[PDB]
């Protein structure tokens, strides 16, 4: 059975609970290619099934996604209720190993939700995105302000009847937009920002937290992000499907192919392609080099607070492989670009044979430096209440004792046929228990890049899928059924079926996820990207309360957030 | 009637076949020797489902669904896997032969062949051998001729022969090496020998005033718009590129000129990208000519114009309802003139009177098809209306599609419509000072002065 | 060590943009607009213009390199293998209007990465010097007066 | 006189403080351009160089404006990267196509991102203008300076063959 | 008044398929950031119509399934050619789905007019007097379309149609060039013997170059061999 397929997930029990406690009318169930049951929920009944969820045997713990989707110009809505937008909740139990998506349907002029902060407390940003892209109040929201858009601006841009293009550029914004940011530090308001003792403003990337101090001590902070807002989504809707990978690319830009995988393997779910296992293979090697670049970056980064040699040792063997340092773009739908270069074995055997005495020289620079570890030990630190609560994912999540990894709970990429472990701390998240697990989780992608070295397979690098985009090159350059193919893919996209796709993995930060839209054509009619240095974030006014502002600094170098993966 | 196409129900027309059904109801078949304007003749073997005899039925048999009837409980799967196999075979027997040239080939992105290639989800070759060729014959200036890339599927000799009632091309040779095309080299005759760049599902028949300035149609800007050539107004889709107008393709209007225009039309748009027209207000001045800008031109002749005793408006035909509003607007209802001469509007006053006072419904161009005898009095249609001479052939056809329907045969087998009614037509009679193209068709033609007429 | 040492480059780096051409010394472009579409960032230009035996070649091409993300998107999508990206990065500049490269700016003397590949040795259409059923794995035509049944 | 303004121009290319303003991936690159493998070798107020290195969105261009106006003169700008030449790949709502719409760039780099070598072309191009143009010694008009591709172009167009992608 | 049927002819600028215009261009458009960028590296503004509902842009709508009746290219995914029009109709070769765009200014009046009583007499061709017959040609007899310089080459030659009497009598031969007065104005064409024109009439090409279509139905004067 393909792990592609449409599914309706009655057989799930949460379906037959949900049954047995509302009603077998009170929701409607949705057949998607998610691998989650998607239930449409009434919008009076959401906080009860919240509450319910809550309350389960092995309940869900965790708002994994909140947002918004404008359902006014999707076409092909056979089995879903009358919705012009809708809002979807994703939340995870990870006793049962398992996810839900409630979607709530909203009619065009009434779009008012109930509240989802006092069942979990970080839906607070998600719902403050959605009010700012989408237009869609929440009742009950302490402060329901635009986080990715500046409060003088008109409209909600994930509208469809939104112009997606740069406007033309004034002078005349620009200088009142110096005037408003230069007067806030003299004009300052403490109730716009949700707050209520000197204030101070700051100025991974460059964001401004306003902190409330007594004396050196932080009683409140804000952050302000959204100074780093791509419009990496609405570019999904503008881009087809395959001309919109260097835009997964460009999100959490030290991950690269770990940024492209969950995207295309989401497309791969929408294309009904399953990939061979080489491809499997050689996109978990690319992810796994990626995962190593990014961990000894975050490692250099606190221990400042010589490393950069292996990050172009790195750098030269995807440069071989793919042709670029950090943006490869490389991944392909049904497969990758191109095949691996003759003489790439010979490039990762003298990687592998570079890295045991760099790991050790790591290990000795991070076990017995006793004063980093007086000076990371207890530094903001946070339980498995806490991260549950918080949406954490990856490392910190880890540190606190939940061993939930997507490589392994849910397996993808044929990750599978890999033998690694994964790194659990101690239950408490601090500074140094991250770094610790960071620095395992290096030596763990250093045996999955070595089980890849010493056994690996020979056969294709594209699927024999008709929908695989491209066609393979050389087949395309003398058949003609390839060749129209490789036309009607490059120039017009490549048409995906109707349907809704999620594919959620283990990025370099936490958890990244795609969840994708198609209306059966050429283009996303929504791409969802949920990234953890969102939620790992909005954390910090809840970790933070009462520290000082080195404490707060030396977090900041510690959740291994980057500022493009936050406002993506 | 009622239909059950892979397990689920639909309710469509009993008088359609079931590719037509389906393609209404949303469903995707492949075809190429279809058309809906044509019929089916069930040439190219493409719109390949399965028929079950009834609702416990599991062989089934593979049919042509562009020519069996959608009669009431029937029973058929377009998703079935022998029936999708099927449909891969015949697009892999068609690419056979095809040539490398996809990207040398006006109709890439326009292309019917390579989209129900993508469609059957057709996209390995495992043929090896030698593609059949063919040498190209010049069509004139309109139509390019490029006969490697046909697949054999008789729409343009149906159209063109059947339809649009030309005589110069036809279908020559035999088992696989049929080749369609006129039998010298010359100019296509037909007055609507332009309806093949559409007609023609692959790159063969393709618009030469668009080849010479080329681009693929994602790079058209595209706007609805009334063919400004004569008065039948037939709607069109006229596409530019970089500031100059491309093509000029058919926009679709069941009213009035549903899938075909003239070749006056379709070629006749060149005069928009000549180099010497106006693109700037421009003032004489002794021998000078001083070029202005809107405003300084507006407040110049606002300025003159003032000053002027009396200033008259000479409207023109070829100008929109707003424009020639603006200018009587601008000069006075009473200073205002149509730029016509006085017999000219005088025939145009009297045809108005008859088509707005006569008591008389005056059909629309699709309309025209339906009825059952023309006389057409002094009006040479082909040279002046000739969407109305292609209306006035189909309801010459007419009388063949009713003696086929008297004898219980479906009005879209059209094979079988034009065996029963070989040579018998419904009655025209046409009036000219010579001989018209509707001479062939007609009933009776009487070549006489106006006065006689 | 930089601009004493040179750096090395991998073959398949993604540098600057060249216009290749073919074994026997003709550009390859047959101004097909495909890599122009499949640019995610609409930085390609050009215009399909037609010679006297046929052969179809670009007659103007541009590049706006002040635009382009160097993802090599249009060299994966050229079916003649005509436009490719080479091991070059200095391509710095002054103005950023000299940064719109045209066809001269492009269009090398050599095949680049792609030695022997010659699009128009596969093509059906007739062009100089190949006639018709001279293409690879093409037959001669038949013509339908031949008396052959 | 002449030797003058050709040692004070000498004097001004020779010594050249970045102030490194990214805010993206382009910074990330400029980060690893400052380690011993590449041997590339502050406040706005002391440096005479800002580069623009990353995506100008329309909340960052007021920052980017004032850090420009809190500089001295002289004062020179290198874009890097497509971001800061063109607005780049996001031709969105949310980002301001090209730095050089509200501030004078000197050297554009383009790439996604530059390798740092290329900046230190683009520094070696940034020093041949200084060193061409002239300014008042004591209390502006810059060399029109031939385009790189135009004087590259001899080269560039004699290149005929290529290592293949399939080998390393 | 009698002009009110051209407000619904077409909706208004402020019509939006659910909040968004209509395109005109398709969703995979090219070149935006290079098709301008010979004269400048700047993009210009997208160009603003306030006039109609259509965008200068792909920035809109151009769904089969969207209510309206103005439909600028026929596309559906799948189906990229001219057969994309069978996605746009409520059934394939019927009307426009939404229904077709356009209106009837006038409907069919309840009473008729009289017969017309002005019965012309019989044609009698007068000696030195040619009546012009008038023959219109599809490439040629409208004015713009003779400017499109791909008509030049399909447009015949203006030939001057004669009846074999007529020819006979004045000793012309079919290719002669001869030579006729109007308005002052000696012109000269080669000649074409019209078999079923009638006698006493002279064929001439309405539309071309110096014959203009108000001399349909006009007399010639002195209609001599050149
Ligand atoms: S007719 Fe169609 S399939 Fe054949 S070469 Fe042209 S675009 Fe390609
Ligand atoms: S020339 Fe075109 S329309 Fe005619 S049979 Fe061949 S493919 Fe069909
Ligand atoms: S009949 Fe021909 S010239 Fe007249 S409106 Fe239609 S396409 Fe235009
Ligand atoms: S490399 Fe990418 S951004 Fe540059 S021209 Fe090619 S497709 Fe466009
Ligand atoms: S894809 Fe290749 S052949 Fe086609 S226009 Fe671009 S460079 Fe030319
Ligand atoms: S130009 Fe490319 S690498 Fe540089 S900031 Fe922009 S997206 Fe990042
Ligand atoms: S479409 Fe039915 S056989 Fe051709």
């Amino acid at each position: 059975e393909p792990a592609w397929q449409t599914r309706d997930h009655l057989d799930d029990p949460v379906i037959g609970e949900l049954r047995n406690r509302f009603g077998p009318d009170a929701f409607t169930v949705q057949a998607t290619r998610t691998g989650v049951p998607v239930v449409w929920i009434k919008r009076e009944q959401l906080l009860e099934v919240g509450d319910f969820l809550k309350k389960l045997p092995k309940p869900y713990v965790m708002l994994f996604d909140l947002h918004g989707m404008d359902e006014r110009l999707r076409t092909h809505r056979e089995g879903l209720p009358a919705a012009d937008f809708s809002v979807f909740y994703h939340l995870i139990s990870i006793d049962r190993n398992r996810d839900i998506m409630l979607k709530v349907a909203l009619a065009e002029n009434d779009l008012h939700v109930p509240t989802f902060t006092k069942l979990f407390p970080n839906a607070n940003w998600y719902e403050r995105e959605t009010w700012d892209l989408f237009g869609i109040t929440f009742d009950g929201h302490p402060n329901l302000r635009r986080i990715m858009m500046p409060q003088t601006w008109k409209g909600h841009p994930l509208r469809k009847d939104y112009p997606a293009r740069a406007t033309e550029f004034s002078p005349f914004e620009l200088t009142k937009a110096k005037q408003d940011l230069e007067m806030e530090a003299l004009t300052f308001k403490p109730e716009e920002w949700g707050m209520k003792f000197m204030f101070l403003n700051l100025g991974h990337g460059a964001f401004r937290i306003v902190l409330q101090l007594d004396g050196e001590e932080i009683v409140d902070c804000v952050p302000d992000i959204g100074y780093h807002h791509r419009g990496a989504e609405k570019m999904g809707e503008r881009q087809s499907w395959h001309s919109y990978i260097p835009y997964t690319d460009r999100i959490e830009y030290l991950g690269g192919c770990v940024n492209e995988m969950p995207y295309v393997l989401a497309v791969e779910k929408l294309a009904g392609i399953t990939v061979p296992d080489r491809v499997n293979v050689i996109r978990v090697m690319l992810s796994e080099l990626f995962r190593i670049n990014s961990h000894l970056l975050y490692i250099s980064t606190f221990i400042q607070d010589f490393a950069f040699t292996d990050r172009q040792k790195i750098y030269d063997l995807v440069e071989a492989i793919t042709g670029f340092r950090m943006h490869p773009a490389w991944f392909r739908i049904g497969g990758v670009a191109h095949d691996l270069p003759r003489g790439w074995d010979r490039l990762l055997r003298e990687f592998l044979d570079w890295m045991p005495k760099r790991l050790a020289s790591y290990e000795k620079a991070a076990l017995q430096n006793t004063i980093l570890k007086g000076r990371s030990q207890g530094v903001a630190a946070y339980g498995a209440k806490e991260a549950l609560e918080w949406g954490t994912t990856g490392a910190g999540l880890r540190a606190t004792g939940i061993d939930f990894d997507v490589r392994k709970a849910r397996p993808y990429s044929g990750y599978e046929n890999f033998d690694f472990e994964i790194p659990v701390g101690g239950g408490v998240s601090d500074c140094y228990t991250r770094v610790m697990l960071k620095v395992e989780e290096l030596r763990q992608s250093l045996r999955i890049l070595e089980q890849c070295l010493n056994n690996m397979p020979e056969g294709p690098f594209k699927a024999d899928h008709p929908l695989t985009t491209p066609p393979p090159k050389e087949r395309t350059l003398q058949h003609i059924e390839t060749l129209i193919t490789h036309f009607l893919q490059v120039s017009w996209g490549p048409v995906m079926p109707a349907n809704e796709s999620f594919q959620m993995i283990e990025a370099t930060k936490g958890i990244n996820s795609y969840y994708l839209t198609s209306d059966g054509s050429t283009m996303s009619y929504r791409t969802r990207i949920r990234t953890p240095s969102y939620a790992h974030l909005q954390q910090i006014p809840a970790a933070i309360r009462g520290s000082l502002v080195s404490d707060l600094i030396v977090y900041l170098g510690s959740i291994d957030f980057v500022m493009s993966d936050v406002d993506r | 009637a009622t239909i059950h196409v892979d397990g689920k129900e639909y309710e469509v027309n009993g008088a359609d076949n079931l590719l037509e059904a389906c393609l209404s109801l949303g469903l995707d078949i492949p075809y190429f020797c279809w058309h809906p304007a044509l019929g089916s003749v069930g040439a190219c073997r493409q719109c390949a489902v399965k028929q079950y005899q009834n609702a416990e039925d599991t062989r089934g048999r593979l049919v042509m669904s562009c020519m069996t009837p959608a009669s009431d409980g029937t029973f058929i799967s377009i998703d079935d896997e022998e029936a999708k196999q099927f449909r891969e075979s015949v697009v892999e027997w068609l690419m056979t032969n095809h040539p490398h040239d996809c990207p040398v080939c006006e109709e890439g992105g326009n292309c019917h062949l390579q989209d129900m290639t993508v469609m059957t989800g057709h996209s390995f070759r495992r043929y090896r051998f030698t593609k059949r060729t063919h040498r190209n014959q010049d069509l004139g200036p309109f139509i390019s001729h490029e006969m490697n890339r046909c697949i054999a599927c008789y729409r343009c000799v149906r159209y063109y022969k059947d339809y649009a009632g030309g005589t110069d091309l036809g279908v020559y040779g035999a088992h696989d090496n049929v080749y369609f095309g006129r039998p010298e080299d010359g100019t296509l005759e037909s007055e609507f020998s332009g309806n093949l760049v559409e007609i023609c599902p692959t790159g063969v028949f393709t618009d030469k005033t668009h080849s010479e300035r080329y681009n693929r149609k994602w790079d058209m800007q595209f706007a609805p718009s009334i063919c400004q050539q004569c008065s039948i107004g037939c709607n069109i889709s006229p596409g530019e590129r970089y500031g100059e107008l491309r093509r000029i393709e058919n926009r679709y209007n069941g009213t009035v000129n549903h899938y075909f225009l003239c070749d006056r039309g379709r070629f006749g748009y060149g005069y928009v990208n000549l180099k010497d027209r106006p693109r700037q207000p421009v003032q004489r001045r002794g021998d000078d000519f001083i070029t202005l800008n809107a405003e300084q031109a507006m407040q110049g002749a606002a300025d003159i114009l003032r000053q002027s005793k009396k200033v008259i408006g000479i409207g023109s035909p070829r100008a929109s309802v707003e424009s020639n509003f603006a200018l009587r607007e601008l000069v006075g209802e009473e200073n205002f003139y149509t730029g016509i001469a006085h017999g000219e509007q005088e025939r145009l006053q009297l045809a108005l009177k008859v088509l707005r006072e006569g008591g008389i419904y005056t059909p629309a161009l699709r309309e025209i098809e339906s009825y059952d005898a023309v006389l057409v009095l002094g009006e040479d249609v082909t040279q002046t209306g000739a969407r109305v001479a292609l209306a006035v052939r189909q309801a010459v056809k007419g009388k063949a599609r009713e003696m086929a329907a008297a004898q219980k045969v479906a009005d879209w087998q059209i094979a079988a419509i034009l065996n029963i009614g070989q040579r018998a037509k419904h009655p025209l009679f046409v009036t000219n000072v010579d001989d018209t193209r509707l001479d062939d068709i007609a009933a009776w033609t009487y070549r006489a002065p106006v006065e006689d007429q | 060590m930089y601009p004493e040492e040179p750096v090395y480059l991998p073959p398949r780096y993604r540098g600057r943009i060249v216009l290749t051409r073919d074994p026997d010394g003709e550009e390859r472009c047959v101004a097909c607009n495909l890599c122009a579409v499949a640019c995610p960032v609409g930085c390609i230009s050009l215009q399909k213009a037609e010679t006297k035996d046929g052969r179809w070649y670009p007659e103007f091409f541009r590049i706006n390199f002040s635009r382009c993300i160097f993802c090599g998107l249009c060299e994966e999508a050229c079916p003649t293998t005509a436009i490719q990206l080479t091991p070059d990065f200095e391509m710095g500049e002054y103005k950023r209007q000299d940064l719109v490269y045209e066809k001269e700016d492009l269009l090398i003397s050599g095949p680049g990465k792609y030695p022997e590949y010659n699009f128009y040795r596969m093509a059906g259409m007739a062009i100089d010097g190949k006639d018709k059923g001279e293409a690879e794995n093409e037959a001669k035509p038949i013509d339908v007066k031949s008396l052959l049944p | 006189m002449g030797k003058l303004n050709d040692m004070v121009n000498w004097g001004r290319k020779n010594s050249i403080w970045p102030y490194n303003f990214g805010l993206s991936c382009c910074y990330v690159e400029m980060v690893t351009s400052f380690t011993a493998v590449h041997d590339v070798a502050a406040s706005p107020r002391q440096a005479d160089l800002m580069v623009v290195a990353g995506t100008c969105f329309t909340k960052m261009a007021p920052v980017i404006q004032r850090l420009y106006d809190q500089m001295l003169e002289p004062k020179w700008v290198i874009s890097m990267g497509a971001c800061a030449n063109s607005g780049g790949m996001y031709d969105i709502y949310s980002v301001v196509q090209g730095v050089d719409k509200f501030i004078p760039v000197d050297v554009y780099i383009p790439g996604c991102p530059p390798r740092p070598e290329a900046y230190m072309q683009a520094l070696m191009l940034l020093q041949e203008s200084i060193g061409k143009e002239r300014r008042p010694l004591s209390w502006v008009y810059r060399a029109n300076m031939q385009s790189e591709r135009e004087r590259k172009r001899g080269e560039r167009i004699a290149v005929t063959n290529l290592r293949t992608p399939d080998e390393i | 008044p009698e002009l009110a049927g051209i407000k619904d002819a077409a909706p208004d600028a402020t019509f939006r398929i659910r909040g968004q215009k209509l395109a005109r261009e398709p969703h995979r458009y090219s070149g935006r950031t290079a098709m301008r960028a010979n004269i400048s590296v700047h993009e210009p503004r997208q160009p603003q119509d306030i006039d109609t509902m259509f965008t200068f842009s792909m920035e809109g709508n151009n769904q089969p399934t969207a209510h309206r009746s103005q439909v600028p290219f026929a596309w559906a995914p799948g189906w990229n050619s001219p057969q994309a029009w069978n996605k746009f109709q409520d059934e394939v070769g019927g009307k426009l789905r939404f229904g077709d765009p356009g209106v009837r200014l006038f409907e069919t009046s309840e009473n008729g007019l009289d017969y017309f009583t002005s019965v012309p007499a019989r044609f009698q061709p007068q000696d030195g007097k040619w009546r012009i017959a008038p023959y219109y040609h599809l490439f040629g007899s409208d004015e713009l379309s003779q400017r499109a310089p791909v008509f030049q080459s399909r447009m015949p030659q203006p030939y001057i149609k004669l009846n074999p009497a007529d020819a006979a009598k004045l000793g012309v031969n079919a290719g002669t060039r001869v030579s006729f007065s109007y308005d002052g104005n000696t012109v000269t064409l080669p000649v074409e013997i019209a078999e079923g024109l009638t006698a006493g009439q002279v064929g001439l090409p309405m539309g071309m170059s110096g014959i203009a279509p108000v001399l349909a139905g006009a007399h010639l004067e002195d209609l001599k061999e050149a």
